[PDB]
């Protein structure tokens, strides 16, 4: 039994047809105090994988070790670690879903919720999620948090079924994402301007974005907005 | 102590082709005792044909709080009540207790005499009017109903067929519920006749 | 207060009620009358809350009487059985309600026929060939639907009362002493002493 | 803990420390059991160079496991200690779950098992 | 939610965020926490949203009141029609207001009303949730008869730290100025604010 | 649920219900709440449906291995007690059982034990269990003789059951009927509550508070 | 407080043909009143002719059909690559239920194949293992929807001969695999007009002697 | 409940899902959820639904009460007023989630209002469970200077986001559009993007299939 | 399990156990015997909590059994009242108690006196000429102190225990089905039939 303490928001990710989009606020809340403001919540494993983390920081920092350290231990008596037998992203989602639910059976759960984004080694695109429950799904677009509410429905629009992954490119695709956590910044009490995104392509490979700020804000049309229902000044 | 599952029971109604059919079981008990099997829960004021199911005190009081404010209504207007606006003063009498409420899930059924339109609707217990072309349904086996009426029910019935229908509806939801059956009556209604079978039904 | 029973048979209807009256770990009266006359035609048995039982009879009764006197006039069984109905479902949305629930025997003599009427605290009335009110019904329905026939005479509807109580003395956890019958029909309400 | 096999096989495929321990049994006094029609008899020796022994006090030869059933022995007279108690608490045992007293097969087959246990567990003679 | 009202050397200024909250959803970006119970005596609202428009409604209500009978209101006035309704309603109430206004003869003057219902007048005050992390701030940079510029920069840096650190602050920095010259309403949007 | 057996001239009879219930939702029809646990000893189940299954079908493992180690037919008794015993082990931790275990042996005769999940373990000729228990019991005791025929112990067993299939709400479906004589258990059937009803209420011509 | 169990939705059904026998399931995924996947099955193929479904709370139901499948690998391993038979199938089940019966795998679980005979075979579980072979089951958050209308339509309840009084019997029969998949696809569209936590896709598996065929379908998405 | 609010040019528009919810369960595919106040001052109403159609009658007459008495049309914030003072006094049992719009001699206005008695203004509002998914895409395409045909298209692509992804959101489109110097156009499912697909089977029943005990005749005359 | 009570007189011990056997509103069983001899001449009655009862006089039984067989010698009442306190005494502060309470009577063959031990849940022991567990003790203690004199015969004892069940038979909310006695003396344990 834990309560979380310093917490991450929303992460958001999506395909595309090559690859896959990825991104997450860096902000590290305490309650409604916004302590933290240099968190990088998006974890690179390799050069083919992203794993974003939102929920308890202490334990998206335990994760962060144990990514780490699976890193570590392939490379152990493995000729072949920067080629065919290097890590997959559907073997390092399948190693962290093993691990919420045995921590939820055993009544001690990692207080989070992961999306594993990345690129098979056949090129397939690999996307999928796993919580503090050891709940596991996968869709052509994925959201945490208040990303479930408000950039799924966005990014639906974009790519509703499997057929539209074809037919959306990578510039469409991250025009999405960045129009999603700008309406995620007007909206989420618990969202930062500052984030970091992430692309997986199965051609250019990984492009690791950092320092990126929400921007094209529409403000200027509170300035006519005076009351609450009569008041006229 | 939930009242609206202390006596169980269940009520459905349909249109068809210049028709409507208004259903219920004959159960009451408490809890699990089965008390009674001559329980009807549907009632009429003139043409107009009213269905209650919930809890048996409520569905009492307000069956004779109806034919009491009907008869005021025909005494005064010189007329029967309408389908159209009994559904409003159910949903009347029903919201004026909104923090102290019948615990009932009434369903009114009737052809309009003037225009001799098919009519229908439902209520929750604080009075919302549910409309509906094809059916509604009430009870302890809303559920089951639901999931019957929606894959049996086709538009623009005969009244013979319409019978066929309500009435498996009734008696297959009514077997998948503990609270619910030890008999069932169905009302077919037409412009100016309406006939009332009583079904044979599983005794358990 | 816990057995009450009633069986309408082809010319009466016969109440049962259990006489043990217990507070605690002690039966206090072993003799106790659960029921009250409404009318020369008309009998309530009754039982459930402590104090609450007999205030209600009583309430009910006074005013059946005023009633007889006022229109010097019997009020028919199921004239009755809805106006005790009407006041238990005043009083369950009341600020504390009655917790009675009672069986109402009468004889109509305009119908010439006998009927029960069962209705409990909440105000839930059902015409009945028997009937009876908490854990008694449990076992007594089940044997009723079995025994009973409806062209029974008073004699065969005692023998059939017997066999409830029988039943109920077998396999109730607490004892009730008995019980005191009454009979109601075309000639009244009667006293069965021996039983 | 004390893991030691001490029973164990011999080139010739015998094992010696249960043979070893027939020649106590066979040191040990006679017991003789015979049964006749409606009845068992069961004799046992007890030698003549212990004088100035208290009989009423010196463990009897012949003990009871129930109400219905005995046991005698011949060899180690400690060692028969704790076979007999096994079967004592065995025999109170099954009456308990079986609601029924045990068979003589069935107390003999128990006390035999254990035997046969002490003969290939580890640390034991 | 981050309030604050400042006296200075021409009058008083009320200073707010913009943000309205459903728990963690902001029900609200643009929200307007300042709001007229008179010509030149404003109120900042914190707290319920639903608690603090009944109360300034009925306030407006009785200072338009007592207008039509007695003429202008003091700022005094106002704070104790305030106070009255939020102590006596002190079980069934979630609100924390400030009251700021202009006379001509008191000059600008500033009272805050915290949930309890008591009256406070003040050089400046600050209040709601936001404003725990300002009062460091604002005292060591608050200074008495400041001018306008000094003042709505004073309320600018100050409110842009509460929004910075507070989650349930942020959007626009909605101003109200009440001087002799009359009334004027500021707005400042966050590529300005957060930056400072 | 409503189960019962009761103990006459001609040995055992045994009779269940066949409904399954998850809360007011009647999940099944057609459960048997038999247990054949071998050709002379009968299991009735009442309560939570998987503990009941699961530890009747494991007391019936435990029963063949008693017979393989002992060579000889478990007695009524040591099954009965071996079932007892177990659910003891877990009182308090929540299981839900209500059982009876009937059967014949030599040295016993026609033996009847009551088993529940409290730990409760009583011999005895007559038992109704279940959430209808008092339903049957109200028809068995009232007709019940130790000189029944084993065509009328059959009808009573049957008619008891239908009892309380009609009046308990969260019994029903069919009756299962079962005989247990000195040579074993013998099956009588399915009947359909359906069919029954209506058969016994023209023939007996009771169930009269029905409309018929 | 923690609460180690969710909701995730969706609804299943099974039906058992002569020669024959189909499981199906809704391929939406739900928390709440937020959608996680459109297409997220949960009716599988686990070898030797048996196809299971444990729908309710997903994590719970991942497990179990991850342990089955694993049980049945094992199976082969220790008993010469012998066919596990679905009456063995359901058992093995049940213990695996049972096992946390003191803390509950959160699904309704079915299996379908064929029984030795070669004819279709459904069993249905609850959550601690109690299990029963039938002709027709429906599981999880629409069953209360669809199970009545499968007794009306697969096993002819309350249908009688027309113009025999009521006392004839409708006679029952095997529905071929045509009628069946009618009233699967049927009672799906049914329960996405009235349930929340159904739509999106319909997934259905075919178990024959020759094997096991899929069939996909649309269902409405709001 | 999705619903939503858009002002542009020269006036405002109001949209709404029409799904009515009992638990899990749809009570109604084609509810009404927007009403009519008075002729050209509407409200879309989200929560508990026998409120959201009481409190909008309840004004709605003493708005007409008033507007007779006045000799003048009603303004809209004449409604808003009497609402939120209703809604506070109850501190919020009643469940009422309004969106109000509409145009009067003052302009053309759009509020909302919140079951404890808040009010808010803006130019794009959204209420309901589905105010998420329709605040997204409003705040995605809104801009200033809309055209009546640009807001009719944001507004019902606002209440679809809620209609698909939002399980409490459902079926059709209603439209009221409020323009300055003309009628108000309640247009009644403006989309109806769910039409339930054609059954597979007919499941009508052969005569005489039902068994029946007792036929009679009902006496509805006098 | 409801009524257990125990009279020690001159020459033997006189333990009263109830038939009754009820769960729920259900009697199970009218023919019960709520006691084990632990030895031919001491006997223990028990009640309490349901499965609990049997399990721990049982588990005493084959204790005591086991001890006679060892031994070839029979515990003395006040020896066999020690182990069982013990027990209880131990039980207490388990994960799960014994919820039993019992009485044991016994006579002591080297004493050549009856003896009786009444024994709660918790292990509280006292020897007493007169014993009760449950509701039983708040009717029958207050009859003996008043009727019961120490130099009664055993014929005395059981019309004293007569008078004690007629009493409880009469001021009891439950029914209990009447009772087995048994008595313990020098010529060991033996049951009245006709009671
Ligand atoms: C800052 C934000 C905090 O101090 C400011 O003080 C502003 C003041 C401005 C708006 C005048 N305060 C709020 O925005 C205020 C915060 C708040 C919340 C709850 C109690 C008191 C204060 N927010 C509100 O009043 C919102 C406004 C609505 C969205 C228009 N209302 C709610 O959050 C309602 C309030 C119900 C209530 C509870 C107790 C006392 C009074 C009112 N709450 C809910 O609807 C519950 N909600 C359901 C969904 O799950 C999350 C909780
Ligand atoms: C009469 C018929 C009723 O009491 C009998 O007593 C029968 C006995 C027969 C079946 C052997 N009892 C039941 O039917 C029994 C009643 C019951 C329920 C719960 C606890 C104890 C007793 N019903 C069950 O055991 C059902 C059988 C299924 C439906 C075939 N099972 C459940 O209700 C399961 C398991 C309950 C449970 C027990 C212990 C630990 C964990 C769970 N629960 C569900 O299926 C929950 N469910 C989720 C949403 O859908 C509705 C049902
Ligand atoms: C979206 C669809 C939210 O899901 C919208 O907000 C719509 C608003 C439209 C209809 C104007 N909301 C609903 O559909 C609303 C959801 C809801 C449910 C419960 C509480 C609050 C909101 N549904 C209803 O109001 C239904 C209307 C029916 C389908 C006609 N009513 C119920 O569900 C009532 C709730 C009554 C209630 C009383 C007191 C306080 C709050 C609510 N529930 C029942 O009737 C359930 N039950 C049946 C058995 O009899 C006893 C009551
Ligand atoms: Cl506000
Ligand atoms: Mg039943
Ligand atoms: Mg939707």
């Amino acid at each position: 039994t834990q309560q979380p303490i310093v917490t991450g928001t929303s992460v958001i990710s999506m395909k595309y047809d090559n690859g896959v989009i990825i991104a997450a606020d860096n902000l590290g809340s305490y309650g409604s105090l916004l302590r933290f403001n240099g968190v990088e919540r998006l974890i690179p494993v390799g050069d083919n994988t992203v794993v974003g983390i939102s929920g308890d920081i202490s334990d998206m920092q335990h994760i962060e070790r144990l990514l780490k350290d699976l890193v570590t231990e392939n490379a152990y008596d493995n000729p072949l670690a920067d080629a065919e037998e290097a890590l997959e992203p559907s073997y390092i989602f399948e190693y962290l879903a093993t691990v919420m639910y045995q921590r939820r059976s055993k009544m001690n759960p990692l207080w989070n919720a992961i999306i594993v984004a990345g690129v098979q080694s056949n090129g397939d695109q690999f996307l999928r999620y796993v919580n503090l429950l050891g709940v596991t799904y996968s869709s052509p677009t994925l959201a945490t948090g208040f990303g479930a509410h408000m950039a799924n429905p966005l990014l639906r629009k974009v790519v509703d079924r499997e057929s539209d992954i074809p037919k959306t490119t990578v510039q469409v695709a991250e025009e999405a994402i960045v129009n999603a956590m700008r309406v995620l910044y007007y909206r989420d009490a618990r969202s930062s301007r500052n984030f970091s995104l992430a692309i997986i392509d199965k051609n250019t490979g990984l492009t690791f974005k950092k320092n990126l700020q929400v921007e094209n804000m529409k403000w200027d049309f509170a300035k006519d907005i005076k009351g609450y229902g009569t008041q006229k000044i | 102590s939930d009242p609206s599952s202390i006596n169980g029971g269940i009520v459905v109604a349909m249109t068809g082709k210049d028709c409507v059919a208004i259903a219920c079981d004959l159960r009451l008990g408490s809890q699990s005792l089965g008390v009674s099997n001559k329980f009807e829960k549907i009632f009429h004021y003139g043409h107009v044909f009213l269905g209650i199911t919930g809890l048996a005190t409520d569905v009492t009081t307000l069956n004779e709080m109806f034919r009491y404010k009907t008869n005021l209504y025909k005494l005064k207007e010189e007329r029967a009540i309408e389908p159209e606006t009994f559904t409003q003063l159910v949903s009347s009498s029903l919201y004026e207790r909104r923090f102290g409420p019948y615990f009932v899930g009434p369903v009114v059924a009737g052809i309009n005499s003037k225009s001799g339109k098919p009519f229908i609707a439902g209520f929750d217990l604080i009075g919302c009017i549910d409309e509906a072309k094809d059916f509604i349904v009430s009870g302890t086996a809303s559920d089951q109903l639901f999931g019957m009426c929606e894959s049996l029910y086709e538009p623009n019935l005969e009244p013979e067929d319409l019978f066929e229908t309500i009435s498996q509806a009734l008696l297959n939801a009514a077997d998948r519920d503990a609270l619910s059956g030890w008999g069932a009556v169905v009302y077919i209604i037409k412009k100016d006749e309406v006939v009332k079978r009583y079904l044979k039904m599983r005794q358990d | 207060m816990d057995i009450i029973l009633g069986i309408r048979v082809q010319d009466s209807v016969i109440l049962a009620s259990s006489k043990a009256v217990t507070r605690g770990i002690s039966v206090l009266k072993d003799s106790d009358d659960k029921t009250r006359q409404l009318s020369p035609h008309t009998l309530m048995s009754f039982a459930g809350e402590a104090g609450d039982t007999v205030q209600f009879a009583e309430y009910i009764q006074a005013n059946i009487q005023l009633y007889s006197i006022r229109e010097d006039y019997e009020l028919s069984p199921q004239a009755v059985s809805s106006f005790v109905r009407q006041e238990l479902a005043k009083s369950i949305r009341s600020r504390r309600p009655y917790q009675v629930n009672v069986l109402i025997g009468g004889y109509d003599k305009k119908k010439n026929k006998p009927e029960l009427y069962q209705i409990d605290y909440l105000g839930t009335k059902v015409e009945l060939p028997y009937g009876a009110h908490g854990y008694s019904g449990f076992y007594t329905f089940s044997l009723l639907d079995h025994h009973y026939r409806p062209d029974m005479t008073t004699e065969e509807g005692l023998d059939l009362l017997k066999l409830c109580v029988q039943e109920l003395e077998k396999r109730m956890p607490m004892d009730f002493k008995g019980v005191i019958v009454k009979i109601v029909d075309k000639d009244g309400i009667r006293q069965v002493d021996d039983f | 803990g004390y893991d030691r096999a001490l029973s164990i096989f011999s080139p010739d495929g015998h094992i010696f420390q249960v043979e070893y321990a027939l020649e106590a049994v066979k040191r040990g006094t006679c017991a003789v059991g015979v049964k006749g029609k409606n009845c068992v008899v069961l004799g046992c020796e007890r030698r003549s160079t212990l004088k100035l022994q208290d009989t009423r006090i010196t463990p009897s030869k012949v003990s009871k496991i129930d109400s219905h059933v005995v046991l005698s022995f011949s060899g180690l007279n400690a060692d028969s200690r704790i076979l007999i108690e096994k079967a004592r608490v065995e025999a109170q045992s099954h009456r308990l779950t079986l609601e029924d007293p045990v068979t003589v097969e069935y107390l003999t087959r128990y006390v035999a098992g254990v035997q046969q246990r002490y003969t290939q567990s580890g640390g034991v003679r | 939610t981050s309030i604050m009202a400042v006296t200075f050397k021409d009058g008083v200024i009320l200073g707010a965020d913009s943000r309205t909250t459903t728990g963690a959803y902001i029900a609200n970006r643009v929200t307007d926490k300042l709001t007229r119970v008179h010509d030149k005596i404003w109120c900042c609202r914190s707290g319920s949203a639903a608690d603090t428009q009944a109360i300034a409604d009925i306030v407006q209500y009785h200072l338009e009141l007592y207008t039509s009978q007695y003429g202008t209101p003091s700022t005094e006035t106002a704070a104790s029609v305030f106070k009255e309704l939020c102590y006596e309603n002190k079980d069934n109430l979630t609100a924390g207001i400030i009251v700021a206004g202009y006379d001509d003869k008191n000059k600008g003057e500033v009272y805050t009303i915290p949930l309890g219902g008591s009256v406070h007048k003040l050089p400046y005050a600050i209040a709601g949730s936001g404003s725990t992390f300002i009062y460091g701030y604002c005292d060591k940079n608050f200074r008495e008869n400041m001018s306008k510029e000094e003042t709505v920069d004073f309320i600018k840096h100050s409110l842009s730290q509460a929004i910075k650190w507070d989650g349930s602050s942020g959007g626009v920095i909605r101003m109200v100025v009440l001087t002799a010259a009359g009334v004027e309403r500021l707005i400042f949007y966050p590529d300005e604010y957060e930056q400072l | 649920t409503t189960t019962l057996a009761f103990r006459f001239q001609g040995g055992i009879i045994v009779a269940v219900d066949s409904r399954a219930t998850a809360g007011n939702w009647v999940a099944s029809q057609t459960v048997k709440k038999v247990i054949e646990i071998n050709p002379f000893l009968l299991g009735t189940i009442a309560g939570g449906a998987a503990d009941c299954q699961f530890w009747e079908t494991w007391l019936g493992s435990q029963c063949r291995l008693h017979e393989l180690r002992e060579k000889e037919r478990i007695s009524v008794a040591a099954a009965s007690k071996i079932l007892s015993n177990l659910v003891y082990q877990y009182k308090g931790a929540g299981l839900s059982m209500g059982t009876m275990i009937c059967g014949y042996t030599r040295k016993e005769g026609p033996t009847i034990y009551y088993v529940d999940s409290d730990g409760t373990r009583l011999k005895g000729d007559i038992f109704c269990v279940g959430s209808g228990q008092t339903f049957a019991y109200g028809v068995l005791d009232s007709n019940y003789k130790w000189d029944l025929s084993v065509e009328d112990a059959l009808y009573l067993g049957k008619r008891s059951i239908l009892a309380a299939a009609h009046r308990d709400a969260y019994s029903g479906g069919s009756v299962n009927l079962y005989h247990v004589t000195e040579d074993g258990w013998i099956y009588h059937g399915n009947h359909d509550v359906g069919e029954l009803f209506w058969k016994v209420k023209e023939e007996e011509g009771s169930f009269n508070n029905v409309i018929g | 407080q923690f609460n180690p169990y969710g909701d995730n939705g969706g609804t299943i059904l099974g039906i058992a043909g002569e020669d024959f026998a189909v499981l199906a399931g809704d391929t939406r995924n739900i928390t709440d009143y937020s959608i996680n996947s459109r297409y997220e099955p949960k009716v599988f193929d686990c070898g030797d002719n048996i196809v299971m479904s444990a729908n309710g709370f997903a994590a719970d139901g991942d497990a179990l059909v991850k342990r089955f499948k694993n049980s049945v690998k094992w199976y082969h391993f220790d008993h010469n690559d012998k066919k596990l038979s679905i009456n063995s199938a359901a058992r093995n089940i049940q213990h695996l239920l049972y096992g946390k019966r003191f803390f509950p795998y959160y699904v309704h679980t079915i299996i379908a194949g064929l029984d030795e005979d070669g004819k279709g075979a459904v069993y249905s579980f609850d959550p601690v293992g109690s299990y029963e072979r039938e002709q027709c089951r429906a599981g999880g958050a629409a069953a209360s929807l669809i199970m009545p209308f499968l007794d009306n339509q697969v096993n002819f309840k309350n249908q009688y001969e027309p113009g025999t009084n009521g006392k004839v019997k409708k006679p029952l029969k095997y529905l071929s695999v045509e009628e069946v998949i009618k009233l699967v696809r049927d009672s799906f569209t049914s329960a996405t007009e009235r349930h929340i936590q159904v739509g999106d896709g319909l997934e259905i598996l075919i178990v024959t002697k020759d094997g096991v065929r899929k069939e996909f379908y649309e269902l409405k998405r709001d | 409940t999705t619903i939503v609010g858009v002002k542009f040019n020269n006036g405002v528009v109001i949209a709404a899902d029409t799904r009515s919810t009992q638990g899990p369960i749809v009570a109604d595919k084609n509810c009404a959820k927007l009403h009519r106040i008075s002729p050209k001052i509407w409200c879309a109403g989200a929560g508990t639904a026998a409120d959201t159609e009481a409190v909008t009658q309840l004004i709605g007459s003493n708005i007409e009460l008033h507007s007779l008495y006045t000799s003048r049309e009603p303004r809209v914030v004449s409604a808003l007023q009497m609402l939120k003072q209703h809604l506070f006094k109850y501190q919020g049992h009643i469940g009422a989630y309004l969106i109000v719009a509409g145009v009067d001699p003052t302009g053309s206005h759009l509020f909302s209002i919140h079951a404890h008695g808040s009010t808010d203004v803006g130019y794009y509002l959204s209420l309901g469970s589905g105010s998420l998914a329709a605040m997204a895409v409003l705040e995605s395409h809104w801009k200033q200077d809309l055209t009546k045909e640009e807001a009719i298209k944001l507004a019902s692509d606002a209440i679809q986001a809620g209609i698909w992804n939002d399980l409490g959101s459902g079926s059709n489109v209603d439209v009221c559009v409020m323009e300055i110097g003309k009628d108000a156009e309640y247009l009644r499912n403006y989309l109806t993007p769910n039409v339930r697909e054609e059954k597979q089977k007919s499941y009508k029943f052969p005569r005489g299939t039902t068994a029946v005990l007792k036929e009679s005749i009902v006496n509805i005359c006098d």
